[PDB]
Order: C-alpha cells, then structure tokens, then sequence
C-alpha cells in the first residue's frame, strides 16, 4: 500500500489535471485507507476564503486544514470554528506572521497582485512551512490564466543553530483556457514540481525567512522558465507533429 | 484480465510523498469542503451524433 | 463508504479518462486499487470498449495493409467491428487491441469515392494518420461519416498526443448538412502533469453533385476547416505566450535584480 499509494499518485499524473478535485475525491472513495496521504501528496488548485474578522483573503490547502476547517494566517482562527485544531506554538505563530509579511512583499515584487499565504507548523527538531500564492489574469484578449504556487519547506535546525538544512518541494499549477471560433475551446492545464536541498547559515544577518525566501525565489525563477518551455514550446511542438497544414514531402 | 505492457522504461517518481507531514487533530469528513476546468467536460462528451 | 458497484463505477470512469497512449498504465493502476479482477472484468467492461471507440483506436488486420479505426460507427455488436474499406467484420480485443477472425460482410459508391479522397488527404497532412469512412442511414437519411485519428507516443520522454476528427455529411441532394467534431489532446508528464485539451464544433451546409465531384469538395472542405482549427490553436499558443503568461509572474521584479531579503525583512 506504499505500492497502492504509488499507483494512486501515478494515476493522478495521468488524469486530466483540470479535474483534480473531483478525481481526488473519487480516488479516495476508491481507496479510503489512502485518505490522509492522498490529501497531503496531491496538489489541488488553490481556493480563497474570506477571513471575516479581518476582512482579508487567504489561501486554502491541506496544510491549513483541520477537520473540515481552515485556519487563517491573519486571525489564527479556524473556520468553521473547530474545537482544538492544530496550532503553531506562540513562538512559531510569531515567526509565521513575519513570514506572511515577508512573502507578501515577495508576491508584490514578482506578481504585482494576487494573494499570498504562509502556514507554519512545529516539528521535533525545527519546523515546516508552506508558502502559497495565487495570481489570476485580467481576461485581456479573452484568455483566462491562473498561476498557483505551492512551496513546502522543511527546516532542520542543528544544535549549533549556526546553520540549518532546508528541504524545499515546489509546485506551480499553471491554468489557461479560451473559447474562440478557431480553435474552439482550449484548456491547457497542469503543474511542474521540483525539489531542492540546501544548507544555509542561520544568523541575525541571514535568518530562516531570508534563507527560505531565497530558495523559493531561485525555484520559481527556474520553474517559470520551464513552464514557458513546456507549455508554449513542448506541447506546441507536439500538436504540430500530429498534423501539418503544408503537404508532407 | 491481467497486467498490460508498459513502454515507459522507469516508474514515475512522486516528490510530494517526501514532503514534511502535519498531524491534524480532527480528520476530514469529506475530500472537498465548502473552475479550471472549462470546456473539459464536453471534450469527453462532444460527438457528431 | 461505497459499494463495490460504486467502486467500479469509479474505476470505469478513470479508465475512460485515460490520456492517449496511457490506457495500459491507467488500467494497471486502477486494477491494483480496485483489487478485484472479476469485479473489474464485469464492471469496467463497457469502459474498455468506449475508450477504444472514443479514441478512434487504430488496428492492423493481418492480411490487409490499411489500418482500421475502432469507432462506434463500426460497432457491429458482440465484440465485432466493421472495416468498410475491405468490407469485413473482425473480432476485436479491447485490452490487447487485437483484431482477429476477419469475416466477409454485406451509399456504397459515395463512401468509396469519399474514402479515396480522404486517404490521399490524410497521407499528405498527418504523419501517422489513418481514417475510416462509413456510409449508412441515420433515421431515414443517408450519411457519410469520416473519422481521422493520428498520434505520437513517446513514452520514454513522458509525452503523448492525439488528433481526432469526425465529420458527418448527411446528404439531402442537392444539399448536405455538415457536422464535425475536432479534438486534440496532449499530455506531458515529466516532473509533472500538463495537458492540452481542445475541441471545436462545426455546423455547416454545403452543395452536392456527383459521387466523385462531391467527394473532392468534401475533402477540400475538411482540409480547410482543419487548417483554421490548427492555425487558430497556434495563434492561441502565441497570445498565451507573449501576453497572458507574462501577466502572471514577472521574470524579475521591476528593479531588474533579485530580491534583497535583508531589505525585505526591515
């Protein structure tokens, strides 16, 4: 059933990524024993909830889910309200709020809009975080686009504490669609994932959020490039090898 | 019925398996809670019929 | 929880949503998860056949050197399919995708002519295309149905793609009402899962004359439509590239340099 999980994950590399939500819930119905793991391994399009209390938006993912509730990085409350959901230590909550600000500036500089959310949670020897970002297009040219970032980072502090080890697993979902007399309906969707593993110095001048940010930055810069190569280059070249306007020599 | 031929060479690797884990207190009631996606239904239904 | 019935309903659903060239993998995955082969055999049975018929799965019949498409228009019932070119029934295995037991079979002249012009057309424009033409009566009216399937399977480089076109010319001389569905799917799955899903509908009305004359007009009409479709798709890719994508994430901030995280955290 480590074997089952694999098959499950293999299947999800293959079913139209556009229907991940319905496919995942169907998949868990098929193999319930994989519920907890399927929910933390299968990426879904990010959703947005309003945080009434502060009237700000935030992003949803298994990592801020408990019961059927999601926690706001603003007010730190669960919604719907939940009796004793997982919470960061007050220490961690403090850093988390600081990672939220830090990455709101990141979001701004690189996306010039969109939403961001950062959720941290405690680990035995360090912590983990997930940095989430969503940016939609304008609908200029009747083409819809949405960009989804999911950066899940593990941080291993060593007793020295002069350094830490960082495991970043990064996903971006890119979603484009259009209906033109052309052409007709066209939906180009999916996601790329990549891992990094680095040791960085943790100091007052080089803090965790700086280290993590720099990783998340190298990574998106990379993936942005590959998304551009894959979507509008590779899948394009494939379409044009199925059929040719010009008669074949 | 039995296992059919695969021409892929190697198994696919799932990176999200190895991510950090977050223990919850209350487990999900449903996989979803409370559009990417447009045109995709009719791709699997549209027919000259 | 759910019944074993709902389990196969789910299993079947997944199979029919298998991407081009990936039926075998999706099948292996589902069968392991269901973990009940006679439940699979029983329950997904309809799925296998739909998949091949929907996908316009092509098959070689030993003896003929024209490949034939599995399509619901060729569905003779009871495991068999028709090959209108060579006028034969053949048994077809939906999991192995093999034809067997070719047997003789019983708008002839128009399907023939249309067929000829279409083979010509397919061999010119589709690198690995095949086609199949049916002439039949649908609820009192005589119709030509021209299916085209073409694909490229590159499993070793984690990608597959397929074009299908399906054209229905229902003939009421001197007019023919034209309907067509065009479908393209591309899947690239290295370190991810990106898919193109496209389809265009066509409704039109056209002139009709003699078998041979008419056939050529039909093929010239088809060629035209499939160019607009393909061209427009290429245009979409270009607008997506240089307009929409760039509006999602900048390549660098406006400062033309990477972020100063020291400054950020101040």
């Amino acid at each position: 059933s480590d074997q089952q999980l694999d098959c499950a994950l293999d299947l999800m590399r293959r079913l139209p990524p556009q229907q991940i939500e319905k496919n995942l819930s169907d998949l868990i119905d098929l193999v319930p024993s994989l519920c907890e793991d399927l929910l933390s391994s299968v990426d879904q399009p990010l959703k947005i909830a309003r945080d009434k209390v502060v009237g700000k938006d935030y992003l949803l993912c298994d990592y801020n889910r408990d019961g059927d509730s999601y926690r706001s990085p603003w007010s730190n409350k669960y919604d719907p309200p939940l009796e004793d959901g997982a919470m960061p230590s007050a220490r961690l909550r403090k850093l988390e709020v600081e990672a939220n600000n830090a990455f709101d500036q990141y979001r701004d500089l690189y996306f010039e809009g969109g939403v961001s959310s950062v959720y941290l949670w405690d680990l035995d020897h360090g912590f983990a975080g997930v940095i989430l970002i969503k940016k939609a297009g304008d609908g200029s040219k009747k083409i819809k686009g949405c960009w989804d970032s999911i950066h899940v980072v593990e941080v291993q502090e060593k007793s020295s504490g002069r350094t830490a080890h960082y495991k970043l697993t990064s996903t971006v979902m890119l979603w484009l669609q259009t209906n033109k007399t052309g052409s007709g309906t066209m939906n180009l969707g999916g996601s790329l994932t990549r891992q990094m593993e680095k040791d960085e110095t943790v100091s007052d001048s080089s803090p965790h959020i700086a280290n993590i940010g720099r990783l998340v930055e190298d990574m998106e810069n990379k993936i942005r490039s590959t998304l551009n190569e894959i979507y509008f280059g590779k899948t394009k070249d494939i379409v044009n090898g199925l059929r040719s306007i010009d008669a074949i020599p | 019925i039995s296992e059919l031929p695969s021409e892929e060479g190697k198994k696919l690797e799932h990176f999200t398996k190895l991510r950090p884990k977050r223990n919850k207190k209350q487990q999900p009631t449903q996989a979803a809670v409370c559009r990417v996606d447009e045109g995709v239904d009719e791709f699997f239904t549209k027919k000259v019929t | 929880r759910v019944s074993d019935e709902e389990k196969v309903r789910i299993a079947a659903k997944f199979i029919t949503h298998a991407p081009p060239g990936e039926f075998n993998e999706v099948f292996n995955d589902v069968r392991l998860l269901l973990n009940n082969d006679n439940l699979l055999r029983e329950g997904a049975a309809h799925a296998f056949a739909q998949y091949n018929m929907d996908q316009f799965t092509p098959v070689k019949i030993e003896g003929y050197d024209d490949q034939v498409l599995i399509t619901e228009h060729g569905d003779l019932g009871n495991g068999r399919f028709l090959d209108p070119r060579n006028k034969i029934s053949f048994k077809f295995d939906h999991l192995r995708k093999e034809a067997s037991d070719p047997q003789p079979e019983d708008l002839k002249q128009w399907r023939d002519a249309c067929d000829s012009a279409l083979r010509a057309y397919v061999k010119d424009h589709y690198p690995n295309g095949f086609c199949t033409v049916y002439g039949k009566s649908i609820d009192g009216q005589q119709t030509i149905i021209a299916c085209i399937e073409s694909h490229q399977f590159q499993p070793k480089n984690f990608w597959n793609g397929r074009w299908r076109s399906e054209w229905k010319f229902t003939i009421t001389p001197p007019t023919a009402q034209v309907a067509a569905v065009l479908k393209i799917q591309v899947h690239y799955y290295e370190d991810g899962n990106v898919q193109l899903v496209s389809h265009k509908d066509i409704q039109d009305s056209v002139q009709v004359s003699s078998d041979v004359q008419t056939a050529k007009e039909f093929i010239k009409i088809i060629e035209n439509a499939e160019n607009e479709y393909q061209t427009a798709i290429s245009e979409n890719y270009q607008t997506m590239s240089d307009t929409t994508f760039k509006a999602l994430r900048r390549q660098l901030p406006v400062t033309r340099t990477k972020i100063d995280w020291n400054k950020i955290l101040s």
